[PDB]
This record gives C-alpha cells, sequence and structure tokens, in this order.
C-alpha cells in the first residue's frame, strides 16, 4: 500500500491565521509528463460525514472557497487555508488515488489557540453505594487546562500505581477553548479498604511542580 | 437532489453477519463507482472497496477479501455490503460514497452517506449504576457504570444547570460502558439525571454534601 | 503508471 504520512497530527491556529498541513507519500502520485498528482484533500468535522476539498492535487470541489489551496507534486504536497474561520476547524485528511488500494493520511486536527490555564483538580472516594457491589472506583476531574498535554498519576499511601487506571478526556471545548479530563482508579473493595491515603497528581506546562490533590479514606 | 441514504444503526453479536444498505437518488447510478469506507471510534479513513453498479464487479481491500461483500439491486438503485465473522474489531461507522471518474481514475469521493455504526459486542442490555462523587466554587459529580448500549445522556438539576458541566466521553470496561460528568458551581442541592433510552432507564441521584 | 478502471456504464 502507499503511505500517506501527514505533519502535524495537531494544530492550534487563531482565526485570520494562514494554515500549511503537510502530506507526504510514499510513492510519486505525479503521473509521467501529465502533470497530474493523484492526490485529494477531505474535511470532517466531529459527528458528520467527510467533504471532499480539493481533487488532482490543487483542483476545488465547486461550492469550495479559494480559501483552500492544494499544491505540490510526487511526493511532497500541502494544503493552505489562507485566512482561518471557526468553521474551518476539523480534521483534514490526505487521499491518494494514484494505486489500489486508495489509502488515507491519518489526518490533521485544526485546534484554536488560546492563553494557557491551569487544570482544576478534584478527587472524590467511592460512593458506599458502590463499595456494595465490591469495586471501588477514585475518580479525579482534570477542569479546563490548556494546551491539551498532560499527565495523571495515581499514588495508594505514597506508591504509585499505574493498574485499574482509565481515562478520558474532551475534545476542545467550544466556549472557552479548553480541554478537560477524567481519570478514574478501580479498585476491589478489599483492596481500596486495606489502604489509607489516595492521590491524584496531575503534571501540565504551567506548573513547575505536579498538582496533588488527595484524601485519607478515615478522615 | 444528490444522495446517499445508508441503513439504520446496528448492534450484534460476534459471528454475526450485518447486511448495510445505501440507497443513491438524485444521479445515475450505474454512472458512477461506489466506495465503501470505514472508520473505528476516534480513528482515520480506511477503504474496504469498491463496486461497478452497472456490471456489479468489485474489488476489495486485501485486509477485507473475506469480511466483505458488494452488491447492488440497480432497480432500486441500492448498494449493499455484508460483513461476516464479526469480531469487535470491526465496531465502527461504515460509510458508501459516489466516487468521480476521469482521467481513468476514482479521483474524488464527492458524496457520502451519513454513516452507518455498527457494534459488536457480547454484551447484552444493560441499564447503568449511577453514584454520586461528593467532596468558593465547588465541583460534583456523578459516575455512570457497567452500561450497555451507548448512549446515556446525563443532565444537571433537569438541564438547570447547564453552566459548568464535563460530562466525559464514554469508555469500555469489561465489555460494558462507564462514563463520568462534573459540575461546579458557587457555595451556598445539585442532582444528576441519567438517561438510559436503550434499558427503558431514568434515574436521579442527589449529590450529598460530604 | 496508475492502476486504471473503465469508466461505469
Amino acid at each position: 500500500d502507499i503511505v500517506m504520512s501527514q505533519s502535524p497530527s495537531s494544530l492550534a491556529v487563531s482565526v485570520g491565521e494562514k494554515v500549511t498541513m503537510s502530506c507526504k507519500s510514499s510513492q510519486s502520485l505525479l503521473y509521467s509528463n501529465t502533470q497530474k498528482n493523484y492526490l485529494a484533500w477531505y474535511q470532517q468535522k466531529p459527528g458528520q460525514s467527510p467533504k471532499l476539498l480539493i481533487y488532482w492535487a490543487s483542483t476545488r470541489e465547486s461550492g469550495v472557497p479559494d480559501r483552500f489551496t492544494g499544491s505540490g507534486s510526487g511526493t511532497d504536497f500541502t494544503l493552505t487555508i489562507s485566512s482561518v474561520k471557526a468553521e474551518n476547524l476539523a480534521v483534514y485528511y490526505c487521499q491518494q488515488y494514484y494505486r489500489y488500494p486508495p489509502t488515507f493520511g491519518g489526518g490533521t486536527k485544526l485546534e484554536l489557540k488560546r492563553a494557557d490555564a491551569a487544570p482544576t483538580v478534584s478527587i472524590f472516594p467511592p460512593s458506599s453505594e458502590q463499595l456494595t457491589s465490591g469495586g471501588a472506583s477514585v475518580v479525579c476531574f482534570l477542569n479546563n487546562f490548556y494546551p491539551k498535554d498532560i499527565n495523571v498519576k495515581w499514588k495508594i499511601d505514597g506508591s504509585e500505581r499505574q493498574n485499574g487506571v482509565l481515562n478520558s478526556w474532551t475534545d476542545q471545548d467550544s466556549k472557552d477553548s479548553t480541554y478537560s479530563m477524567s481519570s478514574t482508579l478501580t479498585l476491589t473493595k478489599d483492596e481500596y479498604e486495606r489502604h489509607n491515603s489516595y492521590t491524584c497528581e496531575a503534571t501540565h506546562k504551567t506548573s513547575t511542580s505536579p498538582i496533588v490533590k488527595s484524601f485519607n479514606r478515615n478522615e | 437532489q444528490v444522495q446517499l441514504q445508508q441503513s439504520g444503526a446496528e448492534l450484534v453479536k460476534p459471528g454475526a453477519s450485518v447486511k448495510l444498505s445505501c440507497k443513491a437518488s438524485g444521479y445515475t447510478f450505474t454512472n458512477y463507482y461506489m466506495y465503501w469506507v470505514l472508520q473505528r471510534p476516534g480513528q482515520g479513513l480506511e477503504w474496504i472497496g469498491e463496486i461497478n453498479p452497472s456490471n456489479g464487479g468489485t474489488t476489495f481491500n486485501e485486509k477485507f477479501k473475506n469480511k466483505a461483500t458488494l452488491t447492488v439491486d440497480k432497480s432500486s438503485s441500492t448498494a449493499y455490503m455484508q460483513l461476516n465473522s464479526l469480531t469487535s474489531e470491526d465496531s465502527a461507522v461504515y460509510y458508501c460514497t459516489r466516487s468521480r471518474y476521469g482521467n481513468y481514475v476514482n479521483y474524488g469521493m464527492d458524496y457520502w452517506g451519513q454513516g452507518t455504526s455498527v457494534t459488536v459486542s457480547s454484551a447484552s442490555t444493560t441499564p447503568p449504576s449511577v453514584y454520586p462523587l461528593a467532596p468558593s466554587m465547588v465541583t460534583l459529580g456523578c459516575l455512570v457504570k457497567g452500561y450497555f448500549p451507548e448512549p446515556v445522556t446525563v443532565t444537571w438539576n433537569s438541564g438547570s444547570l447547564s453552566s459548568g458541566v464535563h460530562t466525559f466521553p464514554a469508555v469500555l470496561q469489561s465489555d460494558l460502558y462507564t462514563l463520568s460528568s462534573s459540575v461546579t458551581v458557587p457555595s451556598s442541592t445539585v442532582t444528576c439525571n441519567v438517561a438510559h433510552p436503550a434499558s427503558s432507564t431514568k434515574v436521579d441521584k442527589k449529590i450529598v454534601p460530604r | 503508471a496508475p492502476d486504471t478502471r473503465p469508466a461505469p456504464g
């Protein structure tokens, strides 16, 4: 198969910026002396089907504004949005039709740039309702941080714990352009009741030291 | 005018088959190759195969040789894709799509169906357990655990509280789904409202500080 | 050279 590589996978932009995203191909998509390059660009917004923007590397599908510009030749292609609008925030895929199977790139997601924001971090004991099921979930919310890169680390009585941890990340918020994350440490009820201190440590670019939130089961 | 109408969502057990449909209108069906494309949850796009609706000839991706069968009914302008020996790896949204033809290739998939969600698990319909998460501005939450299938809806005070809500994507834990919702409010009751339509479930948990 | 197809119809 031809492999289509898009860089970067994620790109933060401002309304009004010029934006270039890149697409590289493992074989030449240029046929001979025809000056035709067998490459297309698609847009996908969340919960919608993909929309064709560009084909033959540089020709725009009808009804696509000229704010979108395809170019390149052979193996190296780019898509440019000359003046980004909010309605342009999406994933963009490239796709070759030089050879079967047709193959897509991995996509480049366009997000909105904003000022850095530290996570608000909250930790929650298991409810007594839940302890009754003989499982025990400790939840930790990390809310309204920017940028989206973050790590959560769990500690039980001081000792890191990696098993039974489940994380869930929101897409960029439409109100404030932040991200949020939920982390859940899942234990048996027996194990939960054998330990006293539960800690949730967040590492984010806004803080030189981790953000630590804990509770003691007896308190 | 041009329209691809795909069939309803699908929920099936491992080893089953589905036959998805894709009714085409607004153009001469037989004059465009029909492509099928899948998108696994939170992932990219992958081509499955093509059918030439005028003679019914097909080509598949190596990866879907035995997985998929493509056909058409010309008299109803419908393309069909059947999937066999279904694993949970095959849970995804499946698109049918019209390609434009020119210079001897299909150069652009210009109209897409809305997609068809196929979900493959051996789980059965299960209502969620709903647990409270109790602690100037304060945050509370609501853990929604062990339910099948998607989705659930979470609201806070019956819609009253719309500010400061994060409902997180569901996550798979023992073939059943779990999600969390948080809500932030000032200092002085809050109630989370979970609906699981599949199990005719509505449940209101009061969040009791401390 | 591209993988080619005949026109549908």
